[PDB]
RNA sequence: AAAACUCCAGUUGACACAAAAUAGACUACGAAAGUGGCUUUAACAUAUCUGAACACACAAUAGCUAAGACCCAAACUGGGAUUAGAUACCCCACUAUGCUUAGCCCUAAACCUCAACAGUUAAAUCAACAAAACUGCUCGCCAGAACACUACGAGCCACAGCUUAAAACUCAAA
């Protein structure tokens, strides 16, 4: 039982969460870079409900990239969607950096449930060039 | 299942570019070396950061946020803990891998003979 | 032998004459070119469920 | 330029030709084939009207006629496509093979010699 | 006299294992063959250690995949829901 | 030689696809192309959302025409295919059945490769 | 290591292309 | 972006099990090979460099396999001492 | 020898015999070398096919007494 | 390498030893160290072998001889002047059981 | 830490003239350089070997002209931090360039530094490392060094160059 892949659209998908199904479940979006991360709530009919992010607390210079500044921001979405009645989401993971699972224990601790935990970096097949290897 | 090594060193009988190009001659020793270990964790924020956050909330007295400043240090005492029985078994006990000082003893044990 | 097999089977094709048969049947019909293995190496069709 | 159906060699000496009809007749031409099937159909005329035997493949008028073939194959692809350095370095190197061939053939035999100058139409320049 | 050993063939000799899809046709249009050989969640392909092909045949089957995804026959970064339920080939360790 | 070719419409059940099926067939009569048989793949899902000519696609079907194009149609054929609306793509490609099934024998397990360095006590 | 003479040579030459862009 | 949304790099939570399903699609990540990945492309690397930390991967690779078969061949003798003395 | 692609068929016939292998008897007769004896006793006489002469094989094997545990 | 003349032959990757030219050699090791013993000479049995170490120290013991299956020393039969005493007079015989 | 932009940042609908993850635990093609997103076409020589600096044809990338696009990276440039000084190691925006067409001297650690054609190791056995050591034929080079990838001379679609290549002086050397 209890099976990992995701229920397709197609036929009768048996999954409830609080009398929804899985494509009626707002998004909640992070940007997790190498010093700063944003976190925004979007519904299922994308419409944008929070937005929180370390900048627009009081975080300053390389402050933003971190677990601390990352987690107060995730608590501050969770509590701005939950002044509007989320409770459920579906966290999206965008990039690496040390912020990526503060921002996730933020939106837990905040009063909203997970269960879904998906991410889609942007990992380039041979795109654009980066810039050149720094001397460190 | 170990790869194939036929045409990868530069040799007389290879008549094509070399694949592999190693920088030390491909001849195992009898040594084993030593496994890593004391990284950067810096585990246990959350029980600060939620004090911080309801002593910023708040007045800065100590009996306004007793829960969350009691969980903290209890957090604090079971990573010292932790840390400290960790430190313990480290020396003594192996669980899953070995030890490398009978790995090397074993490889004495057993050497190689490279030079016929 | 081989090119007595090739006029055996050119008997069969698609000319002028016959254009809207040939459409109406392959629109009436649909093929399946998929097939899963195991790992003993049988063929397993999905067309049995 | 040999017809676009002319029966290629694989489905030359077989039997059965009058009762076939039009469109195994247009399959197994030149027109739905491989340029190989060309070069292979000249060779063959080659060997039929030049030199006597065909059947004498390692023979040095066999290997002349190939050699041949493979010059204007490149000088067709090169005329074709401008910008193309290996297939002009093929084409020369087959020019020189087939002139060093020439030349050992004049010197062991100069009836065969003049004989495949005048048929293919090539003569050999006295290198300066 | 007669109790000398003679060099034949040498007997004792087990038959060589085949393969997975040594006697089968690779084309691109197959989806359920060319998924197979996917992985479910990132669209990786795996390895030749993972699956347990010769050259010719992984060389094949990566063609036949890499056909079918530029054509449009088999998504490239995930793999197709329907062909999830399916007898695993593939050597994995992951899930648990 | 032999050719195939995947043609993909959009979602139109009987008429449209039935009348560019014969446009294709009469393309390939015209250009020199002996028709044999015809392949029927079913409506199925697209994996990807495609961006043809103009609209935006996500629901088409697909289909299977065999037939013998000579070595100078080929590129008519494709901008013939590119030229038409009601077709997203079609790549033509050889038949399978040409090249034979090369037999095999499996794997084997190669042995040390030795022989690599001298043989010095250092 | 082994890398003297090619430095040499590479101060000469760099010599040399200093005269050149001087003239 | 596309192709379909929810499906590709996507697990469940069991009863608020969030940190196993975090550890699951890491492994997952690593076992795909997509970490080191963007770790590498973060810089452009060049192709000699990128030839030889290939090399130095393989040779690597090699002689851990190695090393690993020969620690699985020598454990069965990892035995105490039946001949006390001699 | 012959004998070894005698009872290396055997093997791929039947299998291991059902009584255990004693190194110490020198004189130690097993399932393969009382199969490798019938075989040679009935070429002996004048068989060329292989599959009468398996078939003899286990039949002498059948009337000596012993029961031929085969893999069907 | 130096094993060819002394194998006959391969039975299933495993060296069978061939006992022609082998009874040969034995009867003139025999023979060898007959006249040792014979002549009054000092017979040492040298075998580093801890499987067998307590049979061999036992044969040497009974029979008046002398055994060494224990840890070898570096400079014991090269450098004995300086290992013992004086002069210690070397065994002109010396058998090992475990090359 | 600056500094840079606040027509900035975030999910979504509409978009490329460069590069082509996972197949890369494969050793493949090509004389070498070089070449792994898909489809089609033409095609990868020589039934003895060697053989040019008295010749011919190619040859990584870097530089030019005559026609265009330009996300990104980036010679130069200007600004911003430290150092007594920093024209550089850190950051910001951009040019020449990486792209398509045609023409130029042909430049390298062109390094697998091992010339090509064949074979061998219980006859032959290497100062030392590296990739263990030799038999037959053939082309170019060497015999101290810096001087000197140097002037001149000889040839060049190149006018800060390429190919070939010294003399004068010093030392007991490298
Ligand atoms: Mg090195
Ligand atoms: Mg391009
Ligand atoms: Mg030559
Ligand atoms: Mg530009
Ligand atoms: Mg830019
Ligand atoms: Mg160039
Ligand atoms: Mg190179
Ligand atoms: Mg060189
Ligand atoms: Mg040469
Ligand atoms: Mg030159
Ligand atoms: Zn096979």
């Amino acid at each position: 039982k209890f099976s990992i892949y995701p229920p397709i659209p197609g036929e009768e998908s048996s999954l409830r969460w609080a009398g929804k199904k899985f494509e009626e479940i707002p998004i909640a979006h992070i940007k997790a870079s190498h010093n700063n991360t944003q976190i925004q709530v979007v519904s299922a009919s994308n419409e944008p409900l929070a937005f929180a992010s370390c900048g627009t607390e009081g975080f300053r210079n390389a402050k933003k990239g971190t677990g601390i500044a990352a987690q107060t921001a995730g608590i501050a979405a969770a509590a701005r969607a939950k002044q509007k009645g989320v409770i459920h989401i579906r966290v999206v993971v965008k990039g690496l950096g040390p912020g990526r699972l503060s921002a996730m224990h933020g939106l837990i601790m905040g009063g909203l449930e997970v269960i879904s935990i998906t991410d889609n970096t942007p990992i380039p097949h041979n795109g654009c060039r980066p810039r050149k290897a720094r001397k460190l | 299942a170990t790869p194939s090594l036929r045409g990868r060193l530069a040799r007389f009988g290879n008549p094509r570019k070399p694949v592999l190009k190693p920088n030390k001659p491909l001849i195992l020793a009898n040594r084993v070396g030593e496994r890593r270990r004391e990284k950067g964790e810096a585990t246990c924020i959350t029980e600060m950061s939620v004090m911080m956050a309801c002593w910023k909330q708040n007045e800065f007295r100590d009996d306004a946020c007793r829960k969350e400043i009691q969980g903290f240090l209890d957090c604090a005492a079971r990573a010292q803990e932790a840390r400290k029985m960790r430190s313990i078994q480290e020396t003594l006990g192996e669980s899953g891998s070995l030890l490398p000082n009978k790995l090397n003893k074993l490889l004495q044990r057993f050497p190689n003979k490279p030079y016929l | 032998r081989e090119v007595l097999q090739l006029q055996e089977e050119v008997k069969n094709f698609i000319t002028r004459e016959n254009l809207e048969a040939r459409v109406e049947a392959a629109l009436d019909s649909r093929k399946n070119y998929n097939w899963a293995i195991t790992r003993e190496g049988l063929v397993v069709r999905p067309q049995r469920r | 330029d040999p017809p676009p159906s002319t029966l290629l060699k694989d489905y030359q000496n077989v039997p059965g030709i009058e009762k076939v009809d039009d469109v195994v007749k247009r399959l197994l031409s030149l027109e739905m084939a491989n340029k190989k099937e060309m070069l292979k159909i000249k060779q063959e005329q080659f060997m039929k009207k030049i030199v006597a035997n065909p059947e004498d493949t390692r023979s040095l008028e066999a290997r002349i006629i190939a050699l041949s073939v493979k010059i204007r194959s490149y000088e067709e692809h090169l005329e074709k496509h401008r910008k193309d350095k290996a297939h002009k370095r093929y084409l020369l190197m087959s020019i020189d093979q087939r002139k060093k061939m020439l030349k050992n053939l004049r010197n062991t035999n100069y009836d065969v010699f003049e004989k495949i100058c005048w048929g293919l139409g090539i003569e050999y320049t006295f290198p300066p | 006299n007669e109790d000398l050993p003679i060099s034949m063939e040498n007997p004792y000799k087990e038959p060589l294992k085949k393969c997975i899809l040594c006697g089968k046709h690779v084309d691109y249009k197959n989806v359920q063959l060319l998924s197979q050989f996917v992985s479910p969640f990132t669209g990786c392909i795996y390895g030749r250690h993972i699956t347990g092909l010769c050259g010719k045949k992984q060389k094949e089957i990566t063609k036949a995949i890499k056909r079918a995804q530029i054509m449009g026959f088999m998504p490239v970064t995930y793999k197709d829901p329907a062909y999830l339920k399916d007898p695993k080939v593939c050597n994995i360790r992951y899930r648990e | 030689p032999r050719y195939e070719l995947a043609l993909i419409l959009k979602a139109m059940q009987r008429p449209e696809t039935a009348a560019t099926l014969k446009r294709t067939i009469e393309a390939l009569m015209d250009r020199g192309a002996i028709v044999r048989d015809l392949e029927n793949l079913g409506e199925r899902a697209l994996p990807y959302r495609i961006s043809a000519h103009s609209q935006q696609h996500n629901r088409g079907g697909y289909f299977l025409v065999d037939f013998y194009a000579p070595t100078a149609a080929v590129e008519s054929m494709v901008e013939h295919l590119s030229r038409d609306i009601d077709v997203i793509r079609g790549n033509i490609v050889k038949h399978p059945l040409t090249q034979e099934l090369k037999e095999c024998e499996g794997i084997v397990p190669v042995p040390l490769a030795e022989k690599l360095y001298s043989t010095k006590k250092r | 290591k082994n890398v003297l003479k090619i430095r040499r040579r590479k101060m000469n030459h760099h010599k040399y292309r200093k005269l050149v862009k001087k003239t | 972006a596309k192709h379909l949304k929810f499906i590709a790099r996507t697990v469940m939570v069991q009863e608020g099990n969030v940190e196993s399903a975090y550890r699951t699609l890491n492994r997952i990540l690593t076992m795909d090979g997509l970490i080191e990945d963007i770790k590498h492309r973060r810089y452009y690397e060049k192709p000699c460099r990128r030839r030889q930390r290939e090399s130095y991967e393989r040779c690597r690779r090699i002689y851990n396999m190695e090393m690993a078969r020969k620690i699985n061949f020598l454990m069965r003798k990892n035995r105490a001492d039946p001949w006390q003395g001699c | 020898y012959h004998e070894d692609r005698i009872r290396a068929k055997f093997y791929s016939v039947y299998g291991s015999g059902q009584r255990a292998f004693d190194l110490f008897n020198p004189n130690f007769k097993s399932t393969c070398q009382r199969f490798v004896e019938k075989y040679t006793e009935l070429q002996k006489l004048g068989e060329t096919d292989e599959e009468k002469l398996f078939v003899e094989t286990g039949k002498a094997l059948l009337a000596e007494g012993v029961i031929l545990r085969r893999v069907g | 390498r130096f094993m060819e003349p002394y194998i006959f032959g391969s039975r299933l990757d495993h060296d069978i030893i061939d006992l022609e030219q082998t009874a040969t050699h034995l009867q003139l090791a025999l023979n060898f160290t007959a006249h040792m013993a014979y002549r009054k000479g000092i017979i040492l049995f040298i075998s580093r072998n801890r499987q067998f170490s307590y049979l061999i120290e036992n044969m040497a013991r009974d029979c008046g001889e002398y055994a060494h299956t224990r840890y070898f020393r570096g400079g014991m039969l090269t450098n004995a002047r300086l290992l013992f005493g004086p002069t210690v007079r070397l065994p002109d015989l010396i058998i090992f059981l475990h090359t």
